[PDB]
RNA sequence: GAAACAUCUCAGUAUCGGGAGGAACAGAAAACGCAACGUGAUGUCGUUAGUAACCGCGAGUGAACGCGAUACAGCCCAAAC
RNA sequence: ACUCGUACGGUCACUGAAUCCUGCCCAGUGCAGGUAUCUGAACACCUCGUACAAGAGGACGAAGGACCUGUCAACGGCGGG
RNA sequence: GCUUUACUGCAGGCUGUCGCUGAGGACUCUCACUCCGGGAGGAGGACACCGAUAGCCGGGCA
């Protein structure tokens, strides 16, 4: 039958209706007063967490990040940068907020590696994401048959090289066919036209 | 002794006034510059013309002239010698991947031929029957209606 | 010059002779669903556009008479050239 | 560069910020669509092709499927119980 | 920043000690204020349109503008007959 | 380099609108949110702030 999990999930399908609506209105007040990276004992969205790879083990950390909202905060132009080149309040950046989050998080934890992240709400001027990080040095995880992969030296700073799932989903790598000619196998490998 | 070879001493290497062979000005602009002003002479006029049908909606038929067949009847010993009978499909190169094979009539037909192809031109027939011969439309070609 | 509302003339159709009216093209509006309503937003953004950032041009000291020759029995029309006329009166 | 110039080009180049490895990235289809009784992860090379497509439809820009090759290797969770 | 500051303040301009004075002009331009009426984008909204969408018309209507007033120690003007 | 009622844009100010945003064409409220207070608590209040968009002005700038 339905798993208790499928309930948490089925609820966040519309974080603005019912109990969850009352929760967020409350939590946020507390959230809005927390740092920019708060570690938390348990994931707010359990289904999602586990689903994304979470495990109630040793070395599996969760942290809620809070990034300022908006689009782009771009200066005008020092020298003589023409019209098509005067970006300031009408353009946005090529990296989505969740990626910014994942990064700030991994920095706060200079030894942990990003596993994944999820949204947990957003008031009128900031977005919150919980990021699942992992200690590649705790044997507790070095042994785990489902997570020991995140230990390869070539997984170091995996988030800063866009290896997160959201990382890849942003580098235009979702589709295996049409419209991904300039993305895969690498944006840089494609003279950045993706 | 090449031309280049004799240039040492010319100073201008054919150019003319040492003031000629300078920048892109001498060429009237880089590339197709002024292709419609000073160097407009002999430049397909400006504009858009007609349309194109999507590439995967295009039929490319493999064609051959009765003449080609006829000229090699005897040399095609590896084929039928009916009361000659030949399935063109096995004669045209580039056949394997052609939307279909069509026999175009052009030239004499000094033979009685039993040709078999996806489609023939109204003329290829005349030239075939008129040579005491028949022509057969492949099962495929049976979509002529 | 004026213009007889209904004169006897030929037409690139019935290979005969009937009566052709005189009506100055009332034209039509901007579809909104054309190849220019889309590339007007695609050839823009921030800065200039060239042909889209351009404006309408002047006119000659006169306007040729653009018409449409409708038919009697038929009901359809064709298109001929126009004449530089300050005005025009389709008499009756 | 467009023989000026704003879109366009130069060019996602120069330069800057962050990060990994001896290689990186990619990768086992919500694919393809020579529409098929067809192919079967991924890079890469030859070609497809200066083709399709874009574009003050100007100057210019410019793929892919397929094919021939190189090398080949497929798997693990979340949930149900 | 001004600012450990608060209109006897400090900001932004002009003229350039004292002394005698500092005329007329608000049409244009600027600034400010008002405004029946008119004009005035997008969203939501009504009608039609599309099994949806593109779309057509309507409706309401902000700042702004029209319009009206104030202002020249505000830009400036002080002629011809 | 500089100027402007040159062309084209951008900051920026003004304004409508959408989100933040809640309870009962004019109104009440308090609970988000903002400010004052050491605090208790006070003021303000779905406005303001911020994200987005739309119209006007826009040599301050390119
Ligand atoms: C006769 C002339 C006309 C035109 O052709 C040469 C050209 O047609 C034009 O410039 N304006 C036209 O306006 C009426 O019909 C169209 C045309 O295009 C407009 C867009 C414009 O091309 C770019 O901004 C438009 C808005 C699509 C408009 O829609 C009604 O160029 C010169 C002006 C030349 C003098
Ligand atoms: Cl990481
Ligand atoms: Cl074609
Ligand atoms: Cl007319
Ligand atoms: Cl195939
Ligand atoms: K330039
Ligand atoms: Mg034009
Ligand atoms: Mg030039
Ligand atoms: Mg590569
Ligand atoms: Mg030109
Ligand atoms: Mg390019
Ligand atoms: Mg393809
Ligand atoms: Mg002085
Ligand atoms: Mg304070
Ligand atoms: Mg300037
Ligand atoms: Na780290
Ligand atoms: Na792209
Ligand atoms: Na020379
Ligand atoms: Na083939
Ligand atoms: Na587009
Ligand atoms: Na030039
Ligand atoms: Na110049
Ligand atoms: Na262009
Ligand atoms: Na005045
Ligand atoms: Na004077
Ligand atoms: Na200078
Ligand atoms: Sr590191
Ligand atoms: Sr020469
Ligand atoms: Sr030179
Ligand atoms: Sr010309
Ligand atoms: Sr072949
Ligand atoms: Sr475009
Ligand atoms: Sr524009
Ligand atoms: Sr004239
Ligand atoms: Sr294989
Ligand atoms: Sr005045």
């Amino acid at each position: 039958a339905r798993s208790a999990y499928s309930y948490i999930r089925d609820a966040w399908k519309n974080p603005g209706d019912g109990q969850l609506a009352e929760l967020q209105w409350q939590r946020q007040q507390e959230w809005r007063n927390e740092g920019a990276v708060e570690r938390i004992e348990r994931p707010t969205r359990l289904d999602k967490a586990r689903s994304q790879g979470y495990k109630a083990k040793q070395g599996v950390i969760v942290a809620r990040v809070s990034v300022r909202k908006g689009s782009a905060r771009k200066r005008r132009h020092k020298a003589g940068r023409r019209s098509k080149r005067q970006g300031v309040t009408r353009i946005t950046r090529r990296k989505d907020i969740q990626r910014v989050a994942e990064e700030r998080a991994s920095r706060t934890f200079p030894n942990l590696r990003v596993l994944n992240s999820y949204s947990v709400g957003q008031d009128g001027r900031q977005k919150w994401h919980e990021v699942i990080l992992i200690d590649p040095n705790h044997p507790a995880i070095q042994n785990d048959d489902d997570l020991s992969w995140i230990c390869a030296d070539d997984q170091a700073d995996r988030v800063f090289r866009g290896l997160t799932g959201a990382g890849r989903r942003n580098r235009g790598l979702s589709g295996k066919g049409k419209g991904s000619e300039k993305t895969r196998p690498s944006l840089r490998s494609n003279g950045g036209k993706g | 002794t090449s031309k280049k070879k004799r240039q040492r001493g010319s100073r201008t290497h054919g150019g003319g006034s040492h003031k000629n062979r300078r920048g892109a000005g001498h060429r009237g602009g880089r590339g197709d510059a002024g292709r419609d002003k000073h160097e407009f002479h002999n430049h397909e006029p400006l504009g858009k013309s007609g349309f194109k049908r999507p590439q995967k909606v295009q039929e490319e038929a493999a064609t051959i002239d009765v003449r080609e067949i006829d000229e090699n009847v005897t040399l095609l010993a590896a084929d039928d010698v009916a009361e000659f009978r030949v399935d063109v499909r096995d004669v045209v190169e580039e056949a394997d991947d052609a939307d279909y094979v069509k026999v175009l009539g052009a030239g004499q037909v000094r033979h009685e031929l039993t040709l078999i192809a996806d489609d023939f031109s109204e003329g290829a027939r005349e030239k075939v029957e008129g040579a005491g011969g028949s022509v057969e439309l492949t099962d495929l070609g049976e979509e002529r209606q | 010059m004026q213009m007889p509302r209904r004169f006897n003339t030929y037409c690139p159709h019935c290979n005969e002779h009937q009566e052709h009216e005189v009506e100055k093209v009332r034209s039509g509006r901007q579809t909104g669903m054309k190849w220019i309503d889309r590339q007007r937003e695609r050839n823009s953004g921030i800065g200039n556009d060239g042909k889209f950032s351009k404006v309408p041009g002047g006119d000659k000291p006169t306007k040729k008479t653009d018409l449409k020759y409708r038919c009697g029995e038929c009901g359809k029309a064709h298109l001929r050239e126009g004449w530089r006329a300050g005005r025009l009166e389709f008499q009756e």
